[PDB]
C-alpha cells in the first residue's frame, strides 16, 4: 500500500543508476510495478514495468537502455538505468497495481511512491 | 421471532460458508500465482473442484438420514472440513498435498451440506408459518458468511499469505463446531431417526473408509481433469439413457437443462469475471482502493440486499425464465462495458461490474432458490442424483468456457485483453438470451404439465 523508492541521484551522460522500489505491508509479488517519470513542465509518463508474473513493458525511447527486474525473495523491484542521457532527467515514481496488467496512464495505479530525483548531466571530462 | 435452534443453525451455516468461500475467492489466483498454473489450467482445475464439491452432496444427505443421524453427520462434516482447510494451509510447506487437501474439502462439503437445512426444517411444526422466512433467513446466513469471506480473504492472503487465509478458514469451521457443541441442548429432540439410536460404529467406519477413498478419488480427478471430463461425460450419457427409458418428471428435465446453463454462468464469477476485474477494471471505487479479487463479494452482497425485498414481493416456469433473462443481461452488460465504455488505456468503471453482479444475483434468486424447493413439487432419488450430477457437470463446463478468456502470463496491456473478455462475454450473453427466449416460449406448455 505504501512504496518507497530509493537509488536516485546525479550522474553523467552515459552513466548508470539503479532505482529500487519496496513495499511496506503487502507482498509486492501480487503487483505489477510500473516506473513513471515527470520531467519539469510535463505530465507523468510510463517508462518501464514488470507484472506479477514477469511480463515486461517499456517506453520506446528507453528500450535497450533500461531493464526492469524483480527479486521475489527480497520483495523488491529494480529499474537498472544504463547509457543515461540528459533527457532522462526527472522525478521517478514507482506505482503498483494488483495483477498482470501494466496500464500506461497513472490512473491505472492506486499505490504510489513519493518519487526519487534523477539528474543526468551532459558533463564530460575535458579533452 | 424464531425457535431457539434456528439461531444455532443460522450461525453454524454462516461460519461453514465463511470457510468455504474463503477458499473459493482466492483459489484461482492461488493456482496461477502460487503454483504457476496457466490461467487455462487454473480455470479447468477450479471447475473440477467445484464439480466435486457440488456433486457429492447426495452422499451427505444419505449419511445424515439413514446411517449416522443429521446432527452426527453435521459434526463429522465440520471436522473433515476443518481438517481440509488446515491441510490446504499445510500445502504451502508441502505442495504435493494440495489436491489431497482440496479433495478433503470436497468430501467434507458433501457430508455436511445437506444437513443443516434438514435440521432446520425440523425446528418448525410441519406447517409453521415462520418456515418461509426461516429459509430466506438461512439463505441470507449463507450469503453473509460468503460476503465476509469474499471481501476479506483476498486482503488477508495479500497482507499475510495463503497459509494464514486457509488457517482462518479452518478456524471458521472450528468456531462452527464450538457454537454447535455449546448449543447441543437446543436440538435435543430434533434430528433424523439415527440421531436417537446409539451410534453404529460399523456404519461410522464404513463412512470414514468411503470418505478417505473418495478423498483420493477427488484428488486424482482434479489432477487429471481430462478424465474427470470423461467420467462425467459417460455418466451423463448413461444416466440420460436410463432416464429416457423410465410428465412433471419431464418438466424437471427441461428445468435442469436450463439450470445447467445457469450454473455454467455462475461458475464464471471465481474465474473469467474475476480475471476480468483484475485486468480491465479500475481497482478504486468511491475513492477507496480495493483488491479486485474482492469484487466477487458483490454476489452475496446483492443477495443479502435483495432477498428481504424479493421475499416481500406465471409462477415457477416464469420465475425460471426471468432468472435466465437477468443472467443474459449480466453478461451483455459486461460485454457492453468493454466494447463502448472503456478508458483509452483499456480499463472500465467498476460500476459496470457492480451492475453485472446485480443482474447475476437476481438470476440466482429467481432460479436457484426456486429450483431446489420446487423441483420437489414436480416429483425422487434418481432425479436428485441427476440434479447433483448435472450441476456438477455444469461446473466442469463452466471451467471449460472460462478457458476462452485465459490470458498468457506475459501479456501486460489491457487493450489486448479487453477484446477477448468482450467477445466471450457477449457471446455468452447472446446464447443465454436465446435460451431465455426458448424458455419463455415453453412457459405455457410447461404450466400445463405442472397441472
Ligand atoms: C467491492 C468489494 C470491496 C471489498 C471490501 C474490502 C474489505 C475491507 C478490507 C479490510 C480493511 C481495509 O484494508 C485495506 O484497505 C485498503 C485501502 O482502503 C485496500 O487496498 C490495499 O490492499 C489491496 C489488497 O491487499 C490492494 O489491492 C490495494 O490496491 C491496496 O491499496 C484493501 O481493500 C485493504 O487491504
Ligand atoms: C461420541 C463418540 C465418538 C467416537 C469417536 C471414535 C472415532 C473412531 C476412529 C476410527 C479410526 C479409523
Ligand atoms: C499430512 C500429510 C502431509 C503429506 C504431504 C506430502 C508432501 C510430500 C512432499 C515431498
Ligand atoms: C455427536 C458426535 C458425532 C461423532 C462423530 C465423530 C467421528 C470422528
Ligand atoms: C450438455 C452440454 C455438453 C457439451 C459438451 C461439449
Amino acid at each position: 500500500v505504501q512504496l518507497v523508492e530509493s537509488g536516485g541521484g546525479l550522474v553523467q551522460a552515459g552513466g548508470s543508476l539503479r532505482l529500487s522500489c519496496a513495499a511496506s505491508g503487502p507482498t509486492l509479488s501480487n503487483y505489477a510495478v510500473g516506473w513513471f517519470r515527470q520531467a519539469p513542465g510535463k505530465e507523468r509518463e510510463f517508462v518501464a514495468g514488470i507484472n506479477w508474473s514477469s511480463g515486461l513493458r517499456y517506453k520506446d525511447v528507453v528500450k535497450g537502455r533500461f531493464t526492469v527486474s524483480r527479486d521475489n525473495v527480497k520483495d523488491t523491484v529494480y529499474l537498472q538505468m544504463n547509457s543515461l542521457k540528459p533527457e532522462d532527467t526527472a522525478v521517478y515514481y514507482c506505482a503498483a497495481r494488483f495483477g498482470g496488467m501494466l496500464p500506461l496512464q497513472p490512473s491505472g495505479y492506486a499505490n504510489w511512491g513519493q518519487g526519487t530525483q534523477v539528474t543526468v548531466s551532459s558533463h564530460h571530462h575535458h579533452h | 421471532q424464531q425457535p431457539r435452534p434456528f439461531f444455532m443453525i443460522f450461525f453454524v451455516e454462516l461460519w461453514e460458508r465463511f470457510g468455504y468461500y474463503g477458499v473459493q475467492g482466492v483459489l484461482a489466483v492461488f493456482f496461477v500465482k502460487q503454483l504457476g498454473f496457466s490461467q487455462e489450467q487454473a480455470f479447468v482445475t477450479f471447475g473440477a473442484f467445484a464439480a466435486l464439491v457440488y456433486g457429492l452432496i447426495s452422499i451427505g444427505g444419505y449419511v445424515g438420514d439413514h446411517l449416522l443421524g443429521t446432527k452426527r453427520t453435521i459434526v463429522l462434516g465440520a471436522l473433515v472440513l476443518a481438517i481440509g482447510y488446515f491441510m490446504t494451509g499445510m500445502s504451502l510447506l508441502k505442495p504435493d498435498l494440495i489436491f489431497i487437501a482440496l479433495g478433503t474439502i470436497a468430501v467434507g462439503n458433501g457430508l455436511f451440506k445437506a444437513n443443516p437445512a434438514s435440521l432446520l426444517s425440523k425446528c418448525y411444526p410441519p406447517k409453521d408459518p415462520r418456515l418461509d422466512g426461516a429459509f430466506t433467513l438461512f439463505y441470507m446466513s449463507i450469503n453473509i458468511g460468503s460476503l465476509i469471506a469474499l471481501s476479506l480473504a483476498p486482503v488477508i492472503a495479500d497482507r499475510f499469505g495463503y497459509s494464514v487465509t486457509y488457517n482462518l478458514c479452518g478456524a471458521g469451521l472450528i468456531i462452527a463446531l464450538l457454537v454447535y457443541i455449546a448449543c447441543r441442548g437446543m436440538v435435543k429432540d430434533i434430528g433424523s431417526e439415527p440421531d436417537f439410536r446409539p451410534m453404529s460404529f460399523s456404519k461410522l467406519l464404513y463412512v470414514l473408509l468411503g470418505s478417505v477413498v473418495m478423498i483420493f478419488v477427488c484428488a486424482w480427478l482434479m489432477h487429471n481433469v481430462e478424465v474427470a471430463n470423461l467420467v462425467l461425460i459417460v455418466l451423463s450419457i448413461v444416466v440420460t439413457i436410463i432416464f429416457f427409458r423410465q410428465n412433471k418428471m419431464f418438466v424437471a428435465f427441461v428445468l435442469m437443462l436450463e439450470a445447467v446453463v445457469f450454473y455454467i454462468l455462475y461458475a464464471q464469477m471465481p474465474t473469467s469475471l474475476n480475471f476480468f476485474a483484475i485486468n480491465n477494471v479500475h481497482h478504486e471505487i468511491l475513492g477507496f482502493s480495493i483488491n479486485p479479487v474482492s469484487f466477487q463479494a458483490l454476489n452475496p452482497f446483492w443477495v443479502v440486499l435483495a432477498s428481504p425485498i424479493l421475499a416481500g414481493i406465471l409462477s415457477m416456469p416464469m420465475k425460471f425464465t426471468l432468472g435466465m433473462f437477468m443472467c443474459s443481461l449480466g453478461f451483455l452488460t459486461a460485454a457492453a462495458a468493454g466494447m463502448w465504455f472503456a478508458d483509452a488505456q483499456g480499463l472500465t468503471s467498476p460500476w459496470f461490474i457492480v451492475l453485472v453482479y446485480l443482474f447475476q444475483s437476481l438470476g440466482e434468486l429467481f432460479i436457484s432458490a426456486l429450483g431446489l424447493a420446487m423441483i420437489a413439487a414436480l416429483v425422487m432419488g434418481f432425479i436428485l442424483g441427476m440434479w447433483f450430477l448435472t450441476q456438477a457437470a455444469a461446473f466442469l463446463l463452466g471451467g471449460y468456457v472460462a478457458t476462452f478468456t485465459a490470458v498468457p502470463d506475459n501479456i501486460t496491456d489491457p487493450l489486448e485483453t479487453l477484446p477477448v473478455y468482450t467477445n466471450v462475454f457477449g457471446k455468452i450473453g447472446l446464447v443465454t438470451l436465446g435460451v431465455a427466449v426458448v424458455m419463455l416460449l415453453m412457459v405455457p406448455w410447461l404450466k400445463r404439465m405442472i397441472a
